[PDB]
RNA sequence: UAACGAGAUUCCCACUGUCCCUAUCUACUAUCUAGCGAAACCACAGCCAAGGGAACGGGCUUGGCAGAAUCAGCGGGGAAAG
RNA sequence: UGCUGUAAAGCUGGGUCGAACGGCCUCUAGUGCAGAUCUUGGUGGUAGUAGCAAAUAUUCAAAUGAGAACUUUGAAGACUGAAGUGGGGAAAGGUUCCAUGUCAACAGCAGUUGGACAUGGGUUAGUCGAUCCUAAGAGAUGGGGAAGCUCCGUUUCAACGUGCUUGAUUUUUCAGGCCAACCAUCGAAAGGGAAUCCGGUUAAAAUUCCGGAACUUGGAUAUGGAUUCUUCACGGCAACGUAACUGAAUGUGGAGACGUCGGCGUGAGCCCUGGGAGGAGUUAUCUUUUCUUCUUAACAGCUUAUCACCCUGGAAUUGGUUUAUCCGGAGAUGGGGUCUUAUGGCUGGAAGAGCGCGGUAAUUUUGCCGCGUCCGGUGCGCUUACGACGGUCCUUGAAAAUCCACAGGAAGGAAUAGUUUUCAUGCCAAGUCGUACUCAUAACCGCAGCAGGUCUCCAAGGUUAACAGCCUCUAGUUGAUAGAAUAAUGUAGAUAAGGGAAGUCGGCAAAAUAGAUCCGUAACUUCGGGAUAAGGAUUGGCUCUAAGGAUCGGUAACGAUCAACUUAGAACUGGUACGGACAAGGGGAAUCUGACUGUCUAAUUAAAACAUAGCAUUG
RNA sequence: AAUAGGGUGAAGCCAGAGGAAACUCUGGUGGAGGCUCGUAGCGGUUCUGACGUGCAAAUCGAUCGUCGAAUUUGGGUAUAGG
RNA sequence: GCGAGAGACCGAUAGCGAACAAGUACAGUGAUGGAAAGAUGAAAAGAACUUUGAAAAGAGAGUGAAAAAGUACGUGAAAUUG
RNA sequence: AAACUUUCAACAACGGAUCUCUUGGUUCUCGCAUCGAUGAAGAACGCAGCGAAAUGCGAUACGUAAUAUGAAUUGCAGAUAUUCGUGAAUCAUCGAAUCUUUGAACGCACAUUGCGCCCUCUGGUAUUCCGGAGGGCAUGCCUGUUUGAGCGUCGU
């Protein structure tokens, strides 16, 4: 009854894709992320679930940009172009 | 189903590409290590989950 | 223990009232200058029937003394009122059956209905199917008339409020039996989801005051103090007397 | 005998999806998705059907000429004959009356 | 308390393998073969009688005895398994 | 291979192996395993054992191949039996679709086969959906709470329009005229809603492509027609008609827009059937025979209706009238008309299409020619749509976008010319996303190719009350490891002398009854029931008889023609059979208990428990 | 959105008979009901049947309750751990 | 976080979960949960060719210091097995 | 006596222990201060002559410019590629750029590749309609500008 009968009887989705993590977290009525909390501004993290901070931050993607702030601040953030040498 | 959306429909694009076995040129790589392609996904097997 | 229904039912999440099927709040119209001054002429258009209510409901269309438009008003049909009838509202309206008065304006032992408690809430008291108000007596130096509400109760109120000449048609509904579960169903399909009940004393200690035990029993006085708060105040609440109602009150 | 499917993505038996079945000249036999059914222009006073108005949805009345939209008299399409008969009898009488009210109230707001 | 009841109970008619008291028949198994091929469980293991013993032994003591490898059944024991 | 030590252990011979390692004096510790139902990994006995047994069932030959119970083709035998094992879809899956190749693993036997493996191919829209609307509801803003994450509120204590409409101006400035109750937004691939059909075509797509024929919306815009000198049309007593035939603000209405059941009527598709023109089958005998083709889309015109309405007239001797008794001096019957066009007919679309035959071309891309495609009938038939009615409720059975009409009379209009795109014809455009396939005893969820679960459309012949059961046509499958035997014990199913519950806690299980027609039917009762009470008789086949109707023709009470299955009776007849398979109540006399219909412990309790109407009390 | 075919035969209506009246009786018609037999459907009584390392972590077979409403059901939506 | 230097630390069941296409594969509606997996050889020199086989393979041969290193790859213990 | 069972040895299996490594981990110390509306962290989808992943990148897509260096890349192929040279390869360096759809995410909306409006240019006989290209339109708050509102209020 409650077994395997009960569970032939799904088939229709109560979370699907979201758009700020695309992690199909997105809770259809409640139309909220239950990972990361869109579309609240901020995301959504709790320091009871430290390998949760693991799996989504800094380093885990691309970093396109604080790729390159090092190496951009030790050269003292020049302004300009390199000089050719005699 | 038949009626699908646009993000779906993406969804199920990349999954088609994905699911390729390997070049075989690649295996005569130095310092190759890769033998086979080992995220191969059967639809009846293991769903996407989309 | 756990929540019981009484207290459920105040977040009223599956017990707010189905109202799909509703034609509309029942209200006078807005004291305005003509209801005020004079009296103001409308015609009945319909005689419908308001899902959850016994009386039926007039719609009566009323011009705008302001600019070109017409209003349409929804008025608890009295008995007697018929389609194309005109009715009358205001001050100097006639002592006819379905034309809205100020109390003051009625004599004494006049039968009125969907009277006002207070100057322009637009009707308050005697609103059910055969209801009605009756009024009593004058008191022109204080500006007050005194009325009997349904429950035998008398009220003072304001001889400005209004009320509507006659008894509220539908009257005679509860002479019949429903005879059927079915029949009680139907009835609060269209009203809310306060049926069917089951008995405190047949449920479970957790659910009700009254459940648990190896027989089906109360084991306290079922009647409650006023000040019990939420939770305890299950079976007769603040009750001055009880058994079967003998001779006179 | 031949039976027929629906030739929409609808599978239910909904009002907006009803079929006739059609023989085609094909010697087929396929089903016909039908229109749901007009209905009658009706008096705003008495609420009977009005003559000489074609049926049609909603729509649809954008694209025919005046004439079958309309009856050529006051309230045309709006109000039947009986009912317009009745609104230029009472117009009348009432207005009439009116004189006569205030003539009658003239001869007794200049002797009492 | 009429009507109703997959509610509990007693009696009567009809009916019958429920029984006296069992017999016979059919299909699918079981059985044998080709292919395929698990699991529970397992201190070591596996014949009895008495004795004593953690007071009911497969093992100890004293007797009876005791001959390869096995197949189908079976449900006494393994104070069987869970 | 041995030696040393009581021992923990140390050293050594031989084999294997390939890059580091030891003795002694000290330091240090994540330092010694047989157990912890220890942890992780690996391997046994059991054991070639249990088993691979639901869904009726397969066989012969040929081809392919190294290999065939299982692949392909042919022949046969079967099943699902239109409430399908058929043909589609919604959810869900995501390439499972198609072609070619292919068999290491998977398909609990096999495999040359596959939803497996590999390489490629494949989804075409102004008209089908989404998109738009609002539903229950969700939720910004102004504000008000809260330490705050955030909560409340959506007509709300708000100075809330990214307003429109014109004459314009080309001066990219303007002049004004009206309004702003309500109005952020999201919320339906089953509600509402602009518009497409037929024939053909692919290996796989088609209401999407090809051929033809249409339609809607938005824009531009000319010609014809129409109108005006009585400026913004005529006709009809009227219902109202038409090719058109000004109309701002504002307002009023209508459509969108609505439960359920009952019988009736009409249509459509299907079923049944006659003639004729073809084709196929049977032919020992018979059969003017059995089977089969003979079709007509969206769209345009004319015509077509119950209801409703108009004119005439004035009604008791009351008449008209439905299967169902409702209507009429508030105007019936009669006579004459108007309207809706649901539905049918004719014509165009359109025979040029499709279908059925016959004759020829040819490896042949692909054909070419000829003929026919016609005229009816029937009905308590089945399904479905609509219509006019009737019943029912302490139940009266959404909203909005959107479209139209009317009221109103602002403004602008002619004569040598003026207006209008609601009359006809013509020109341009319609973007975005989905579109393959499964929808299930193998494409979804149950760990799986699981006897479970999962919403819906179409529905042939016979028997019959029946869409039940049984047989068959179209379509689809023949899938489920197999072979040989037929012990015990089983599982599922049968029968049984005489007795008939003696068995057992208990008639548990089985048996008996069963359809229909006719007869007969008790106590008790809330008068409705009980009741199919109980208890009896009949039932086949064949040959007849009688009754029950329709349309025409003027004691027409008659003739002519046509037509559906219902009922009753009689004779004969037979191994006394006959609802012959299927289908299908056992009954009676009482007690306890709950009034009844209904509900719950998904997965051990369905009850006397819960609920209920009714009664009463309390605020 | 879905729900074969029968039985029974409530109001209302038509006709006839009896009666001084108040009224009564008979034959039709009609098609009511949380009525009834019984399919699909929904449920799950009994065999305390099968299976019980199953087809299945609740199924299979027969038997059975109910089957036009307090009916069954898709989707949308609301209610969230004292 | 960025850039460096170290250790009486661990040495692939240890050390971070992750020495490897590791927060990967995979599970769950979701929050979350979350592995296994290093080593041929100095160098592919990764076995040309003949022969049996339908093929996989086998037997010769060949490369290599070694095939007692053949990718099911250094050494190759025990259970278990011929 | 065979077979069978058990024990032992040799060889071969099953399996992956032991030994030896180690571009990894862990801990300690030293030095530094550098994300984002000038659009970050993160996500999705794409990009190579032949790529699925990892790594890199964004329709300029395993990268463009610049500076340095100085002859490669490499599994195969190939220059309309290069060698006493503005010249192979190079995240060597890096100061100039590109940066799809998104995301605090900003026209509104978003389970939709949904729906607007403004300016300039352009095509279709067009101030109004349809198509294309480029540039724009969020909220709170601050300073200032302009236009306003209120018998709150001053003057004539
Ligand atoms: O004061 C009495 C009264 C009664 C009632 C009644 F209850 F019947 F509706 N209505 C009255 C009315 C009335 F409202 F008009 F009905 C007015 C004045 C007196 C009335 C008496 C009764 C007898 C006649 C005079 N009025
Ligand atoms: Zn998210
Ligand atoms: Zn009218």
């Amino acid at each position: 009854g409650k077994g395997t009968p009960s569970l032939g009887k799904r088939h229709n989705k109560s979370h699907t894709l979201c758009n700020r993590c695309g992690r199909r977290s997105f809770h259809v009525q409640k139309k909220t992320c239950s990972s990361c909390g869109y579309p609240a501004a901020k995301m959504r993290s709790h320091n009871w679930a430290l390998k949760a901070k693991r799996r989504r931050t800094t380093g885990t993607g691309r970093m396109a940009y604080l790729k390159h702030v090092t190496r951009r601040f030790k050269n003292g953030f020049q302004t300009g172009v390199a000089k050719a040498q005699t | 189903p038949s009626q699908k959306s646009f993000r779906t429909k993406q969804k199920l694009a990349k999954a088609q590409k994905q699911n390729r076995p390997l070049p075989q040129w690649i295996r005569l790589r130095t310092d190759n290590k890769i033998r086979y392609n080992a995220k191969r996904r059967h639809w009846r097997r293991t769903k996407l989950g989309i | 223990g756990r929540v019981i229904r009484n207290q459920r039912k105040g977040a009223g999440s599956i017990f707010t009232s189905h109202t799909r099927l509703r034609k509309g709040a029942a209200k006078l119209r807005t004291l305005d200058y003509a209801e005020r001054h004079g009296y103001i002429r409308g015609v009945v258009k319909q005689i419908i029937h308001d899902p959850g209510r016994g009386a039926p409901l007039a719609k009566v269309a009323f011009r705008d003394p302001y600019k070109y438009k017409l209003r349409e008003e929804t008025f608890i049909a009295n008995e007697g009122v018929y389609t194309g009838q005109f009715i009358y509202a205001g001050k100097k309206a006639s002592l006819n059956v379905g034309n809205i008065l100020p109390l003051g304006a009625c004599p004494e032992g006049t039968i009125v209905s969907n009277v006002e408690e207070k100057v322009g809430d637009r009707g308050a008291l005697g609103r059910t199917s055969g209801n009605y108000v009756i009024i009593i007596g004058h008191n022109p130096d204080e500006n007050k008339t005194r009325v009997k509400l349904p429950s035998g109760a008398k009220k003072i109120i304001s001889s400005d409020a209004r009320g509507v000449i006659g008894v509220v048609a539908g009257g005679g509904r509860i002479d019949k039996p429903l005879l059927k579960a079915g029949r009680a169903f139907h009835k609060y399909k269209v009203k809310r989801n306060s049926w069917p009940k089951t008995r405190g004393v047949a449920m479970n200690p957790v659910d009700h005051p009254h459940g648990g035990g190896n027989h089906q029993h109360i084991g306290k006085a079922s009647t409650i103090s006023r000040g019990a708060v939420s939770g305890q105040k299950a079976g007769l609440i603040a009750a001055r007397r009880t058994g079967l109602l003998r001779g006179t009150q | 005998a031949q039976r027929v499917t629906y030739r929409r993505r609808n599978p239910y038996n909904t009002r907006s999806n009803k079929i006739k079945v059609v023989k085609t000249p094909g010697g087929k036999l396929v089903a016909q998705h039908v229109k749901k059914a007009a209905s009658r222009v009706k008096c705003g006073d008495c609420g009977s059907a009005l003559a000489g108005i074609s049926t049609l949805r909603p729509r649809q009345y954008a694209q025919v000429s005046k004439t079958h939209k309309t009856v050529q008299r006051a309230y045309g399409g709006s109000r039947c004959a009986n009912c317009v008969k009745e609104r230029i009898v009472r117009a009348f009488l009432i207005e009439e009356q009116k004189i006569v009210k205030r003539v009658l109230k003239e001869q007794q707001d200049k002797e009492k």
